[PDB]
RNA sequence: CAAGAACGACCGUAUAGUACGAGAGGAACUACGGUUGGUGGCCACUGGUGUACCGGUUGUUCGAGAGAGCACGUGCCGGGU
RNA sequence: UCGACCGAGUGGCUUGCUACCUCGAUGUCGGUUCCCUCCAUCCUGCCCGUGCAGAAGCGGGCAAGGGUGAGGUUGUUCGCC
RNA sequence: UCGGUGACUGCGACUCUCACUCCGGGAGGAGGACACCGAUAGCCGG
RNA sequence: UCGGGUGAGAACCCCGACGGCCUAAUGGAUAAGGGUUCCUCAGCACUGCUGAUCAGCUGAGGGUUAGCCGGUCCUAAGUCUCACCGCAACUCGACUGAGACGAAAUGGGAAACAGGUUAAUAUUCCUGUGCCAUCAUGCAGUGAAAGUUGACGCCCUGGGGUCGAUCACGCCGGGCAUUCGCCCGGUCGAACCGUCCAACUCCGUGGAAGCCGUAAUGGCAGGAAGCGGACGAACGGCGGCAUAGGGAAACGUGAUUCAACCUGGGGCCCAUGAAAAGACGAGCAUGAUGUCCGUACCGAGAACCGACACAGGUGUCCAUGGCGGCGAAAGCCAAGGCCUGUCGGGAGCAACCAACGUUAGGGAAUUCGGCAAGUUAGUCCCGUACCUUCGGAAGAAGGGAUGCCUGCUCCGGAACGGAGCAGGUCGCAGUGACUCGGAAGCUCGGACUGUCUAGUAACAACAUAGGUGACCGCAAAUCCGCAAGGACUCGUACGGUCACUGAAUCCUGCCCAGUGCAGGUAUCUGAACACCUCGUACAAGAGGACGAAGGACCUGUCAACGGCGGGGGUUAUGACCCUCUUAAGGUAGCGUAGUACCUUGCCGCAUCAGUAGCGGCUUGCAUGAAUGGAUUAACCAGAGCUUCACUGUCCCAACGUUGGGCCCGGUGAACUGUACAUUCCAGUGCGGAGUCUGGAGACACCCAGGGGGAAGCGAAGACCCUAU
RNA sequence: GAAGUCUGUUAGAGUUGGUGUCCUACAAUACCCUCUCGUGAUCUAUGUGUAGGGGUGAAAGGCCCAUCGAGUCCGGCAACA
């Protein structure tokens, strides 16, 4: 048959790529020398076209101006701090070690100095639970308990723009405009609505998969479609 | 009541129209500014809030200035002030 | 719209042009590559054994 | 020599409330009148057409008036040899 | 007047059988329009019988000149109304 | 065939750092003889 | 079309008149593309749907002038080169780094106007005037890089304001005029230099506790109005430029509406709307320099693409010419262009055909089906049902009005803007043409807008929001690459990926036996290396021990694939207990269905009559729950049915109009052709004969017709079988 | 003054019926009337990217220069039956 859609994706052609040239900033914690703090002032709040969430323009002391991942409740004129010694306030970035257990936190590094990885999307947060000289235990938005180096830096607060998904798109057009800002191919034709040549679920005199949807982890690309390595399906049971 | 959802005519069904009205009603309510306390805060765009009075511009929820999550942050700090 | 005569009307685009190297009108002014002699692709001149019968 | 169906069929009246029949009911020969289907022709009559013609009238252009052009092969409407 | 069983046939309108004709193609079903024909006759003409009083029928003979129309369902042919 | 004692190896359990890998501008940090990669074997594999 | 010109020759080459055609184009300027087609002279063998004295044809010659218009410079999505690395290798390959390329209408951008001129170029030449950049000199400065600009989405809207158009009133010229006195054109004048400034923002004063302000939002003791000031627009006003230029002349005043251009206010985003060179910041004068490339013409019913002078296709600007009217609509008419969507002449001009008009009475009887046609129509007033997601349904339906003339009223600053009143008055008809809905009901499907088989399918199919399940903590899940590497990703679970269902509403039952996925697993099974035994002076080989994933086995899971029967016991639908296969045994619903064989099921509605349609019943050949069930307002070039209205669809056809057809001049193909051929009725023959046989008929040639036959022409049958 | 809102041959896009005209065409997909959309998932120019078991596909096996259930060119090639 022919390569399936998920196979076209990997080639990285225009249709599948993010509109990266229209994106504003790669949001990463600024680097501090060591054993220090550094302060900046929030100059502006703007829209982040990669995230559909707001972002804060900060002007730092050493003269550096950059966008940062903004938690809720940050505004123009606010002073923000980054470092070991920074105050504990929404918008400040500190190592997990210096943060009080029980404080909500965002833009958490997976490895120290990586700029941050976890809990970056609208309204989300990580919950810092446990300290140690060894390990910091963090609960991620998915609910997973994550053991992290205490030297991993996080930002205090929950990510801004919470409640984004509360409103229905209501119409195809609204989805459309969002999808233009993303690395996605849209709209979505059901495999079952295709010809056999085009998809494992394609073909037949009526629409139906014609094989179980739960597919093995070991299945090759072009065959791995439907419910991948599903531990269960449905609702009940 | 249809609310702002009247712009939709007979389209889209009841849940979607109802939720868009409710969300947009609260979005368009008078909001008290975190700075000056006046009721002059409006939405500039997604998650972006501004006071027409003192000009303060700040981050908030997508459709409302303050979210339950964000309201918790402030508390969790003080609860950790005195261990 | 017919793929025939009606679609022929839109063809005002210049592609293949006289090539600086070989003189054929094969230099594709959008690719900057000559389809005849290989200019812009290859320092060596474009040539293939399939251009003649196998035994000559 | 050639062609034709150039005619086919029905209803009604007189016959007769007669013949027949207990009654109920109810014919025919013949002579008339009409209808239908087909056929050939014709245009006084009725009807259609009639961008021959005459009138009314909208828009616009020729300054108005008068008189006209265009509006699809008559702008439209009324009449019609 | 209806007419079983069994027996003998005629037609070539159905259906089946055969695989003789055409696969370098003989354009489908139904309908329509237009022409000619057959008779095993539905009506009309002339008759015979009657379980033929009359009237209305039923059955049969000769006979193919003319007629055999309009509609509702259905693509329908057919058929039902 | 009677036991203190090299080395080799089957076995499953463990700790290191020094290759190798990742993070870090760096100092260093996280991993670590695993993983990656090379070779081979079994299972699945329209 | 008439008359004329030229010529050997004139229907179509040219002049005049008359008559027409085009109005977002058939006019004006251009992009691509063409490439000399442009202009002139001389021609007619070629090309030109006829002819030609003409020409985009033939031959010769000529024609394109730039500091200011473009290119050039900048950067965009991207692209290439070199280095690095990969590859057996490269003209191949992804990253990273450096460099370069990448915009002629239509991104950014130093600077030009007016007049004149040629057969053919002109913001380019000529005249006049202006402007920019660089450099040199001199004066000033010595400030100089912070900042501003370049530089930005969509929707609504105010103010400023030019051209145009219009009004009023002068002047100049023209037209009409047997009457009226009206009608048309013009009334000019640039870049640039100087100057003015509304809005926004700000300052001082002031001191509002209900005022200020808007089309609207709004504003304010954190200081409103008012007053004063700072900064500060136009391709705009004003003055110069200008006794420059242009005009035959006059060579103009005011106004309204106001494209351009300027400058504000509001609203929207699960959407956030380039970048860089450059400019400003940063004075003046006098000189010098400003090279290189493009420039003709067409830009299309004959200069482009489509083999053609092809009815096709092909981007931008002129969206402000008049009447009309809501209008960039129709219709009519200017400016401008054309008679080249290029063969003509003749016949009341027949039949027949294309495209149309009218058609008495009837009114869907036509037909698969109202297919085709028709009806209705603009605007205002009245009035408006079921249903409904409360938005709709709705222009529901239905009813009335509509012109002209005379005099007025109201809103508004006013319109050559709008809404009314009274009186008069003509026609069959006042949205008088034109423009311009027919309406109502029942059922099915898909919720809706959207997508699709370029070229027989536009639908019920795809998409969609919405619902759901699955994978994944990012050194991830998923995917591309042989590799070097890469998309997702300037992303991080309110995220991506992978699937199913398909708005809303009420819902979504039972089954884990098989299959799939996933987890677990004492024991069983489970390969190779290493290890042990035998064998071999070594080796082949035979066996053993150990035991990964996987499997057996166990468990979870159906909004996973799918399944929901047969046969029996016992108060509408139905109830419960069983058995068997094979886990369960069809719940809520819906049901003769777009699913029902029997089938035109039965009953009812409707019709004279209804295999249709609708409702009810319903044992369902073979309904049923995200293989989603039921149902549903709104929507629909979707499928079926009914009613009113309408009508040449029909009864049943007629007459007329335009272009053909027919005759004449000129031009001038193709299909097809074994031969013979005036056939007809029968027969025969491989069973479907103009040609054989028997008869019949048959004088030759030509015109027009509608197509019975040549199993007519067109295509080595798509159906069907056969081919190792 | 909102809307993937309505009317609308504004421009522009699309292509339902006529199974009309054409069917050796004006045209190897045309003409006319009718019809749908026309502030948006809109239409469009120019530039640019994705390449053949590959792309692209709101999915029709649609489209990738009159070529598509695997483009085109040349070669294997005088393929084999
Ligand atoms: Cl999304
Ligand atoms: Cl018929
Ligand atoms: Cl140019
Ligand atoms: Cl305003
Ligand atoms: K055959
Ligand atoms: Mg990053
Ligand atoms: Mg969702
Ligand atoms: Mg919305
Ligand atoms: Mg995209
Ligand atoms: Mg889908
Ligand atoms: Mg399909
Ligand atoms: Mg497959
Ligand atoms: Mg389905
Ligand atoms: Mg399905
Ligand atoms: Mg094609
Ligand atoms: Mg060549
Ligand atoms: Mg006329
Ligand atoms: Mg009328
Ligand atoms: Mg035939
Ligand atoms: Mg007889
Ligand atoms: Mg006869
Ligand atoms: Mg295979
Ligand atoms: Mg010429
Ligand atoms: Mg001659
Ligand atoms: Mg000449
Ligand atoms: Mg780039
Ligand atoms: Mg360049
Ligand atoms: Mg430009
Ligand atoms: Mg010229
Ligand atoms: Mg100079
Ligand atoms: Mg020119
Ligand atoms: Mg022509
Ligand atoms: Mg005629
Ligand atoms: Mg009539
Ligand atoms: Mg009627
Ligand atoms: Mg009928
Ligand atoms: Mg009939
Ligand atoms: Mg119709
Ligand atoms: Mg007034
Ligand atoms: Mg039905
Ligand atoms: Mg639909
Ligand atoms: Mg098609
Ligand atoms: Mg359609
Ligand atoms: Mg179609
Ligand atoms: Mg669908
Ligand atoms: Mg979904
Ligand atoms: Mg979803
Ligand atoms: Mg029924
Ligand atoms: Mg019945
Ligand atoms: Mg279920
Ligand atoms: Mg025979
Ligand atoms: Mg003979
Ligand atoms: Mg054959
Ligand atoms: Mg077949
Ligand atoms: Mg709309
Ligand atoms: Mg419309
Ligand atoms: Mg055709
Ligand atoms: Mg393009
Ligand atoms: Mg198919
Ligand atoms: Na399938
Ligand atoms: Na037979
Ligand atoms: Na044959
Ligand atoms: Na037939
Ligand atoms: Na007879
Ligand atoms: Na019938
Ligand atoms: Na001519
Ligand atoms: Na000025
Ligand atoms: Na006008
Ligand atoms: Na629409
Ligand atoms: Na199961
Ligand atoms: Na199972
Ligand atoms: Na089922
Ligand atoms: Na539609
Ligand atoms: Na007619
Ligand atoms: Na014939
Ligand atoms: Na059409
Ligand atoms: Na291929
Ligand atoms: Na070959
Ligand atoms: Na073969």
């Amino acid at each position: 048959g022919r390569r399936i859609q998920g196979q076209r994706r990997g080639r990285g052609t225009s249709t599948f790529r993010a509109p990266s040239h229209r994106y504003k900033a790669d949001l990463e914690h600024r680097k501090v020398e060591d054993g220090d703090v550094i302060a900046g002032t929030v100059v502006d709040i703007e829209h982040d076209p990669a995230r559909s969430a707001p972002v804060a323009a900060v002007e730092f002391e050493d003269g550096d101006r950059r966008l940062i991942l903004a938690p809720e409740g940050v505004g123009v004129g606010d002073e923000l701090q980054v470092g070991v010694s920074a105050e504990i306030a929404p918008g400040n970035t500190l190592p997990l070690a210096e943060i009080p257990e029980g404080v909500p936190v965002c833009n958490v590094e997976s490895s120290p100095g990586d700029g941050g990885k976890f809990a970056r999307a609208s309204g989300v947060n990580a919950q810092l639970l446990t300290h140690d000289r060894n390990v910091a235990v963090v609960k991620l938005p998915s609910g997973e308990m994550k053991r992290l180096d205490p030297q991993c830096r996080a930002t205090i607060g929950v990510v801004a723009g919470g409640g984004r998904t509360d409103k229905p798109f209501v119409k195809a057009g609204n989805k459309h405009h969002k999808m233009k800002a993303r690395g996605t191919k849209w709209p979505n034709v059901r495999g079952v609505a295709m010809n056999a040549v085009d998809h494992p679920f394609g073909g037949g005199g009526r629409q139906h998969p014609g094989k179980p949807k739960s597919i093995s982890r070991n299945a090759p690309p072009g065959r791995k479609v439907g419910d991948i390595a599903s531990k269960r399906t449905g609702r009940g049971g | 009541k249809t609310g702002s959802s009247g712009r939709f005519g007979a389209r889209y069904g009841r849940v979607s129209r109802r939720r868009v009205a409710e969300i947009e009603s609260e979005m368009n309510e008078d909001h008290a500014c975190p700075n000056c306390g006046e009721d002059r805060v409006d939405r500039q765009g997604t998650g972006i809030w501004q006071c027409s009075y003192c000009d303060y511009k700040f981050t908030g929820g997508s459709y409302k200035p303050e979210t339950p999550g964000g309201k918790t942050v402030r508390r969790s700090i003080r609860a950790a002030l005195s261990e | 719209t017919g793929a025939g005569t009606p679609s022929q009307g839109k063809k005002n685009t210049t592609t293949h042009t006289k090539c600086r190297r070989c003189g054929e009108k094969s230099y594709h002014t959008k690719k900057k590559v000559c389809s005849s002699c290989g200019f812009g692709k290859s320092a060596k001149r474009r040539d293939y054994e399939w251009q003649s019968k196998a035994g000559e």
